[PDB]
RNA sequence: ACGAGACUCUGGCAUGCUAACUAGUUACGCGACCCCCGAGCGGUCGGCGUCCCCCAACUUCUUAGAGGGACAAGUGGCGUU
RNA sequence: AUUGACGGAAGGGCACCACC
């Protein structure tokens, strides 16, 4: 099916707005990062968070995704 | 003088573990001969490995296999793999990368089950029927 | 130098039969050419000298996984049998046919009894297997 | 404080019992027995002060199960 | 000794004496609110421990309930003398036991009073002990001589996957009457609490939780300290 | 001095392997050569019932199924340390058999 | 006229190439570790056809090896990998000596010392604890160590004052004094984490680097901040130079060569444009290494390859 | 919010960790048999032993614990990007 | 006028307990 839930979702966009300065487009170190700063109960809901989180990091650099907000408004002084 | 690499390789339930050392060319499968395991329709399958690398890559070690496990073609299919990863592993641990890299790409190349294992295994059965997917027959009127 | 493993086991249990009923020691019971050798049979065996054959058989099964009796040997020699109408099943072969067998080989010095219980191969048991397998072997290149 | 809430306790249980049960820890204060209005015999409550608050933190999880007069006894602050 | 018996046999006869236990001490001692029964291999006695509300009364008088329960039990199971010693204590809360609320709505519904008010009551006091949420299904000749059932919800009530063991807890009882019998079941969700003895210890396996990010003032121009 | 032998049986893994770390840290604390946790193959009972207590359905069942795990434990000392090693707060659902080099 | 060239890659790896190393002694064999769970051993077979070509493979860890390092004798490896682990690898026989297994989580660097007596790791557990060559852990430290991961953390080759640099992702480089395993100088400069620490060779500077994109070189005398060069990208390797005064960064998917004496960037090491589609972003450098002439420039990279930058004159 | 998903058990991977005479492997010694010119770091052995504590080590195979590992993560194409 | 069920109505979707 390869559709995420509401629950990566939601999860992962409350972990970019909160702690956007550590995360980049790398699915290992966004995965340790999501595993040392939320309290995920098990292996594969923290895998399936840091793949979407991943993905929403290779989209905040091509615009802002409707839904996140951060800093990154600031510097869109234009 | 310890130049010696235990590798395995498995079919289904059946896990061959091939023993090589250094020696003089060779082969023995449960302490017969490779030309004469009981399957001999498939004995080009056990052939495989040294028909494609020749004999010079053998005739340097002594591969001794155990055989346990699974069926008849099973059993060859993991002689098979683990003669080819144990020549694979003691390449790369006693002479050099390079040549691991050429005899694992002719390998590969003809056949990728000589270095990788399959994972199939056998389903459960249901309480519905004979086997996994299969049903008893239904009736109406 | 050649052993019984580096060897077609199929023509070795015919070159070994060909010499226990050449070598005439065997001790054959009377009534081999009137039984079945098991229940799950349907007729008698087809060749007449069947026994020096079965007796070749284990004396090579003796040879590896030697130290055994008279119902593993019933067990390696046990087949299919169909019921008729009902579906089929494994049943073992007979008893007395293994025994007589075991017996004969251990008049010919080549079994005896193993210490914690069975039998294995004599040296001499040994010495003949590994010559007749030298026999069949170098039959074999010419 | 010293605060001790002994609970479960049983019917034939007097003063004199609890204080012979934490006498081996030290002195106390001040015993309470929460008696029945109007009948002689406890409510199942106990509260004890030990005089010092070291001490009494340690017998609460001595004095925890234990099982004392066949009725398993919880110890709190 | 001469009595050897296998691993198989011996967890299942084990298992099979604790239920047989707890049944008996579920039908002797069930308008005094038990609960459970823990039973505690030490090597000089055996202590079962009585899980039970209203303690007292299983102790019984000055101790006699307490000896005629030892008393049957040793006579029951074959234990040497002297070598059972049966303790009661006091469950912890009582909203969050499943089986002492079915009981307790069961003597409710014994003595004289209406089925709505007593499954409110009790309701009301679950959810009032803390529970996340409770359901409680009263199914029989409720209204008449046509059998219906009647379930009264508030709050969150999981049902499917592995959380539904260690969250919530069900228990199923019967309540004998002049016109029949009615069903009870009353099951509830109890709330997380870390290192506590009120639920469970591991949090829901699809809760989430991020930290709350310190405030993170920012450097303008390097400075080091040499301490 | 004997070869003690202590077999632990458990039906579940947490307990069981929490009392097996509390005897080998016991054990190494006053320098006993121990043969460290041996594992033998968990015993799985399964029993296959129907789900109905009548006779009419669509012919489910129900698997019920029970694991039992077990451990050993080797000692080499006196059998006073080993009174001592051992009787430190065993979990409920956990089963020592000590086996003093005979039966 | 002292540009350099690409004068060949270095294939045969499965995976992102996160540290290289080398060594004065062979300058013929460098060591690459990667996130293929191997670590690779080199033979400069400087030919037309192949730069390079992997002699030997070293295959212990269970996850990506995140740091390696030579010893002085070049002949005993030191690595650390992402299960937690080091191994003090033997080249020769090509198998593992020792097994350091103290730290619980990822070990994101290791380092030797000048005289290879002992040792220092820095992981993902905020612990940064030494060891020695016998195996065992000799002091860890935990008083005012970094509030978040340590990234980088290595010794300095200079006789007085011998110190650990170290920094992590709390934005923060702290100076540790080796002697008494004692906090000495904190400098708080840097805005966003840190992937990397490194010391001059002769024992005088120090450069630090992360996320902001800006390195900042600090003083190891008196602990000042002279000054701070700016990146395009994220900086994930910086690597001093030995014979010329230079500091090289990895910014990006370029590789920037500060001088310093100019402060000028006296050149910007780009890859060549492949994957023409403006779909994707081309792969970074991920870490740098200088040979021990200092006319070659390692640097891998994340499509699995190992570049070689040649000077010229 | 319930259901779905997540969850639990199971299958596939680890020459990395923890270990094992109630699982073995490999060396070594003894023994039997075969060739031989004199043959052998020769071959076969589910034959025996190294559990009297070194007078052998080790965990690849076996067992089962803890972790790791897979996420549509990477590269193209389609899609309201 | 609303909710359900039904239509030997009219459009969409799904399933080897449906087909190809
Ligand atoms: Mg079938
Ligand atoms: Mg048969
Ligand atoms: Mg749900
Ligand atoms: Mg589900
Ligand atoms: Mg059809």
């Amino acid at each position: 099916g390869r559709v995420r839930t509401k629950t990566v979702k939601k999860a992962a966009r409350v972990i970019i707005e909160k702690y956007y300065t550590r995360l980049g487009n790398d699915f290992h170190t966004n995965k340790r990062v999501c595993e040392e700063i939320a309290i995920i109960p098990s292996k594969k809901l923290r895998n399936k968070i840091a793949g979407y989180v991943t993905h929403l990091m290779k989209r905040i650099q091509r615009g802002p995704v409707r839904g996140i907000s951060i800093k990154l408004q600031e510097e869109e002084r234009e | 003088p310890l130049q010696s690499v235990q590798v395995f390789g498995r079919k289904k339930t059946a896990t061959a573990v091939a023993h090589c050392k250094r020696g003089n060319g060779l082969i023995k499968v449960n302490g017969r001969p490779l030309e004469m395991i009981e399957p001999r329709t498939l004995q080009y399958k056990l052939l495989e490995p040294v028909l494609l690398l020749g004999k010079e890559r053998f005739a340097g070690v002594d591969i001794r296999v155990r055989v346990k496990g699974g069926g008849h073609v099973a059993q060859i299919y993991a002689i098979r793999q683990s003669i080819s990863k144990a020549l694979v592993a003691y390449y790369q641990k006693y002479v050099d990368e390079a040549s691991k890299k050429e005899i694992k790409d002719i390998l590969i190349q003809y056949d990728r089950t000589l270095l990788v294992a399959d994972p199939r295994r056998c389903e459960s059965k249901k309480f519905g029927g004979p086997g996994a997917r299969a049903r008893y027959q239904k009736s109406y009127r | 130098g050649v052993t019984v493993k580096d060897v077609n086991q199929q023509e070795f249990v015919r070159a070994l039969a060909a010499f226990l009923k050449k070598s005439g020691k065997l001790k054959v019971p009377e009534w081999v050419d009137t039984v079945k050798l098991a229940k799950h049979k349907e007729l008698a065996p087809y060749d007449e000298n069947w026994f020096y054959t079965r007796a070749a058989s284990t004396a090579r099964h003796l040879y590896l996984r030697g130290g055994a009796g008279v119902g593993s040997m019933t067990k390696i020699y046990g087949g299919r049998q169909r019921n008729g109408v009902m579906p089929s099943h494994f049943s073992r072969g007979s008893k007395s046919v293994a025994r007589r067998v075991l017996q004969a080989l251990e008049g010919l010095k080549m079994v005896e009894k193993d210490q914690d219980g069975g039998r294995k191969l004599t040296p001499q048991g040994q010495r003949d297997l590994d010559r007749i397998a030298g026999q069949v072997a170098a039959a074999n290149k010419k | 404080n010293a605060t001790i809430r002994v609970t479960n306790l049983s019917e034939d249980t007097r003063e004199t019992d609890l204080q012979e049960l934490f006498r081996p820890f030290g002195s106390i204060s001040r015993i309470y027995l929460a008696k029945d209005k109007t009948t002689g015999q406890s409510k199942g409550f106990a509260f004890i002060s030990f005089h010092r608050r070291e001490d009494a933190a340690r017998a609460i999880a001595g004095v925890s199960g234990f099982g004392y007069d066949h009725l398993i006894l919880n110890v709190e602050w | 000794m001469a009595v050897q018996i296998s691993k198989k046999r011996k967890f299942v006869a084990d298992g099979i004496f604790k239920a047989e236990l707890n049944e008996f001490l579920t039908r002797e001692l069930a308008e005094d609110g038990y609960s459970g029964v823990e039973v505690r291999v030490t090597p000089t006695r055996t202590e079962i421990i009585i899980l039970a509300t209203r303690t007292q009364n299983v102790l019984g008088e000055k101790g006699r309930r307490i000896r005629e329960l030892t008393a049957v039990v040793q006579k029951r199971f074959g234990f040497p003398e002297g070598s059972v010693e049966l303790y009661a204590e006091k469950v912890a809360t009582r909203g969050l036991c499943a089986i002492a609320q079915a009981e307790s709505l069961r003597y409710k519904l014994l003595g004289g009073l209406a089925v709505r008010r007593a499954c409110y009551g009790v309701l009301r006091f679950i959810m009032e002990s803390g529970a996340k949420g409770c359901e409680v299904v009263v199914s029989g000749k409720l209204r008449g001589q046509r059998a219906k059932s009647m379930k009264f919800v508030d709050g969150l009530m999981i049902h499917s996957g592995d959380p539904v063991n260690y969250y919530v807890d069900t228990a199923v009882r019967h309540v004998l009457l002049r016109q029949g019998v009615l069903g009870i079941k009353v099951k509830i969700m109890l709330p997380w609490d870390p290192t506590g003895k009120i639920g469970p210890k591991k949090p829901l396996p699809d809760h989430v939780s991020i930290v709350e990010p310190k405030d993170e003032i920012l450097p303008t121009t390097p400075i080091s300290e040499q301490k | 001095i004997h070869r003690i032998r202590i077999t632990l049986t458990s039906r579940n893994v947490k307990s069981l392997e929490k009392v097996c770390a509390d005897l080998i840290r016991g054990a190494k604390e006053k320098n006993l050569k121990v043969k460290g946790p041996v594992r033998m193959p968990t015993k799985t009972l399964r029993i296959t019932t129907r789900k109905t207590p009548c006779g009419e359905g669509s012919k489910t069942w129900d698997r019920f199924q029970m694991r039992i795990h077990k451990r050993l434990i080797d000692l080499h000392s006196p059998s006073e340390i080993v009174k001592q090693i051992t009787s430190i707060s065993i979990e409920p659902g956990v089963e020592v058999e000590v086996t003093i080099a005979d039966a | 006229t002292e540009q350099m060239t690409l004068r060949g890659t270095l294939k045969g790896h499965n995976g992102w190439v996160t540290q290289i190393a080398t060594t004065p002694q062979f300058p013929d064999m460098i060591l690459s570790a990667s996130r293929d769970k191997t670590i690779i051993m080199w033979k400069l077979t400087r030919d037309e056809t192949n730069y390079g070509i992997p002699q030997r493979a070293l295959r212990g860890h269970s996850h990506f090896v995140s740091d390696v390092v030579i010893s002085s004798d070049g002949q005993f490896a030191l690595s650390g990998s992402w299960d937690g682990t080091l191994r003090l690898w033997d080249l020769t026989t090509g198998t593992t000596t020792r097994r350091f297994v103290g730290h619980t989580k990822d070990v994101l660097s290791v380092a030797f010392s000048s005289d290879n007596r002992q040792i220092v790791s820095g992981s993902r557990d905020k612990t940064i604890k030494l060891w020695n060559t016998l195996g065992v852990c000799k002091y860890t430290v935990q008083d005012e160590s970094h509030s978040e991961w340590v990234s980088c953390v290595r010794f300095s080759p200079n006789s007085s004052n011998p110190i650990i640099v170290s920094c992590g992702w709390d934005k923060l480089v702290k100076v540790w004094n080796l002697a008494n395993c004692k906090l000495k100088t904190n400098h708080i400069g840097h805005t966003g984490y840190l992937n990397t620490v490194t010391v001059s060779p002769d024992g005088s500077l120090c450069a630090s680097g992360g996320k902001d994109g800006q390195a900042m070189l600090w003083d190891l005398n008196e602990g000042k901040h002279l000054y701070t060069l700016d990146g395009g990208d994220i900086i994930n390797a910086l690597c001093f130079s030995p014979n010329r005064y230079w500091l090289c960064a990895a910014t990006g998917p370029s590789i920037k060569i500060w001088d310093l004496e100019g402060k000028i960037i006296v050149d910007e090491l780009k890859q060549e444009v492949i994957s023409t589609s403006s779909k994707a972003e081309p792969p970074q450098c991920t870490s740098l290494a200088w040979s021990a002439d200092g006319q070659t420039l390692f640097a891998g990279y994340t499509d699995n390859l190992v570049r070689v930058w040649q000077v010229t004159i």
